[PDB]
């Protein structure tokens, strides 16, 4: 009888079931096709030929219709298929969507607008049965996306254009090409690329422009640019020559960036961001705004008792305001950015800020998966940050789970519910296996070197419960015999859940997160002993009880000279509380 | 040192 909504990200800001839905027809009317965003329609055909529909050469009336435009196309039959529903009043990037009695309107404020109302269309639908909604959608935060600059090898070009795949699909609009350890971006950033890295930049590019995504094009070049007399000429002129290259494949975004470097010349920094800004940015015309992080970029580097430290007050003071500039947080990797952090610096800065999100990213802490949501980001953050990147792990793959939360956040920011979002990330990439895969997942959400890094929601946070409780209730003596059956079961399940992940994940998964698959299965087993141990001496059974030792300290062994780190503070610690 | 510290 009726189609419900799937599973949707990011949420879109205004729905309503406005009928039983309808089965789309093996072939269907396409309108609007030569006038709408020619991205939006080629997403639109592939998802049509993936789907094995048919595009009718002539009109048939008895067939579904599919109206697709942007406001600023003149094409009545859309306006008339939207049934006084307009995407007219939206910011940019907004669409409106309806679908109802056999006709599916999509008409974006403009073409990325249109973009994404393709990419909405794509997820509503399910083995042709698609809802009847009236959508009008737009998004919070206005840049969305990921900034690949961690350290440590950096992400491949098969890697590269699967995740600008995987942005468009979730509407994140921005990728930063900024890795560390590229040299022609950091190390050795005053040489050319080669021939070949052109070409696969090119291809880049291309494949950004395809995904509406704003291909950002990085360049660090603090560790040893000269500022002064002819030096600075020439280095400054380095920059320009780099740039101008990618500009002439296609590049419309450009990021300047100071951090992690010895020298503090802030007036000099701002100095390079300035003339780059007047003699590139604006001279081109058609480029977007600088993109910097300065040498100072978290609130407690930045900032000393509500006043800033030296480096930033002259950087804020001569940073032209049309550049976007960058911070952390108030650390580098820290649980939280309270609104009034951002307040703080956005006050400085006398803008609206851009986050650099250090989360998924591992690359100080490489054993454990990052594979939690966004967490700690508070939800009126809008209010002085208006441009949202992540920086991800050097695993690409497992990267999505983090980013498919963060478009969530950057889009719907007010409706955010983490919890909600992360189980919907790994319904929405695991398919069969997403309920295993939360099971280990939910392991390996917090991220903590015991010093500077620390942030994520914390490891299976309901077992950390029980077993307090089982400790409170052998200390005070109570029948914990209902906890202790419990617990058996959730160790068993961590168990059967890692096996069949083992066996069953696709081998682009599987090799990202094997080592740590195969230590939760060990910690299983060794908080199962550890309750053996608990059961044997409550039973007085010693033999039982050194038996059940052993094997809890041969698996504590296993885990502790493990590469992999996994559940720290839950199936680890529970086998060292039992110690 | 490859991390931020
Ligand atoms: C420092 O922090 C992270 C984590 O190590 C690193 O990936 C990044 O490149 C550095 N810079 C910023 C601005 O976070």
């Amino acid at each position: 009888n009726q189609v419900l909504v799937p599973n949707l990200n990011p949420t879109p800001e205004n729905l309503e079931v406005v009928g039983d839905g309808f089965k789309i027809t093996s072939s269907i009317n396409l309108v609007g096709e030569e006038e709408a965003d020619e991205n939006a329609v080629n997403a639109l055909r592939e998802f049509l030929t993936a789907n094995n529909i048919e595009i009718n050469s002539e009109n048939d009336p008895n067939s579904t219709t599919l109206i697709i435009g942007e406001v600023d196309d003149d094409i009545p039959e859309l306006d008339e298929a939207l049934n006084g529903t307009t995407a007219e009043n939206l910011k940019e990037e907004g669409y409106a969507l309806v679908s109802n009695d056999g006709k599916i309107a999509i008409e974006g404020k403009d073409g990325d607008g249109t973009f994404y109302g393709v990419q909405t269309f794509k997820q509503l639908v399910k083995e042709s049965n698609i809802p009847e909604v009236n959508i009008t959608d737009y998004p919070t935060v206005s840049a969305r996306g990921i900034v690949e600059g961690f350290y440590g090898t950096p992400w491949t070009h098969q890697d590269r254009l699967d995740q600008i795949k995987f942005y468009g699909e979730n509407k994140l609009n921005t990728y930063i090409y900024a890795p560390k350890d590229d040299p022609y971006h950091r190390e050795k950033w005053r040489e050319p690329y080669p021939e070949s890295e052109m070409q696969r930049m090119q291809e880049l590019i291309n494949a950004s422009a395809e995904n509406k995504v704003d291909f950002v094009f990085g360049i660090s070049p603090g560790i040893d640019i000269r500022f002064d007399g002819d030096a600075g000429e020439e280095d400054f002129n380095h920059l320009i020559t780099k740039a101008e290259s990618l500009y002439d494949m296609g590049v419309r975004s450009f990021a300047i960036y100071w951090d992690n470097i010895q020298d503090k010349s802030a007036a000099k920094h701002a100095q390079v961001l300035n003339r780059f800004n007047e003699e590139f940015v604006k001279a081109k015309g058609d480029v977007k705004p600088l993109i910097t992080v300065p040498t100072e970029y978290d609130t407690g580097a930045m900032v000393s008792n509500g006043q800033p430290r030296a480096y930033t007050r002259i950087f804020a003071e001569t940073v032209d305001p049309s550049i976007e500039v960058m911070w952390t947080g108030p650390g580098v990797v820290t649980n939280e950015i309270p609104l009034s952090d951002a307040q703080l610096i956005s006050g400085i800065y006398d803008r609206n800020m851009a986050v650099w999100w250090n989360y998924p990213v591992t690359d100080y802490f490489k054993g454990k998966l990052a594979l939690g949501p966004m967490h700690g980001l508070d939800k009126g953050l809008n209010q002085y940050v208006d441009f949202f990147t992540v920086n991800p792990m050097e695993h690409a793959e497992l990267s999505k789970i983090s980013i498919h939360t963060a478009a969530d956040y950057s889009w719907n920011m007010d409706n955010y519910d983490y919890d909600k979002a992360w189980n919907r990330a790994i319904d929405m990439l695991y398919g069969d296996l997403a309920e295993d895969m939360k099971v280990f997942a939910n392991h390996s959400t917090r991220m903590d070197n015991k010093t500077w890094a620390k942030s994520g929601r914390e490891d299976a946070p309901e077992l950390r419960a029980k077993m307090d409780e089982l400790w409170n209730k052998l200390s005070s003596k109570e029948d914990a015999s209902a906890l202790i059956e419990e617990l058996y079961g959730e160790f068993a399940r961590m168990e059967e859940a890692c096996n069949n992940l083992k066996a069953n994940l696709p081998e682009v998964a599987l090799e990202e997160c094997s080592r740590q698959l195969d230590e939760l299965i060990t910690l299983a087993q060794g908080d199962k002993a550890s309750l053996d141990m608990i059961v044997a001496q409550l039973n007085e059974d010693t033999e039982a009880y050194e038996s059940a030792k052993e094997i809890a300290q041969n698996k504590l062994n296993t885990a502790l000279s493990s590469f992999a780190v996994i559940s720290e503070k839950v199936a680890q610690s529970f086998i060292q509380e039992a110690l | 040192v490859p991390y931020s510290s």
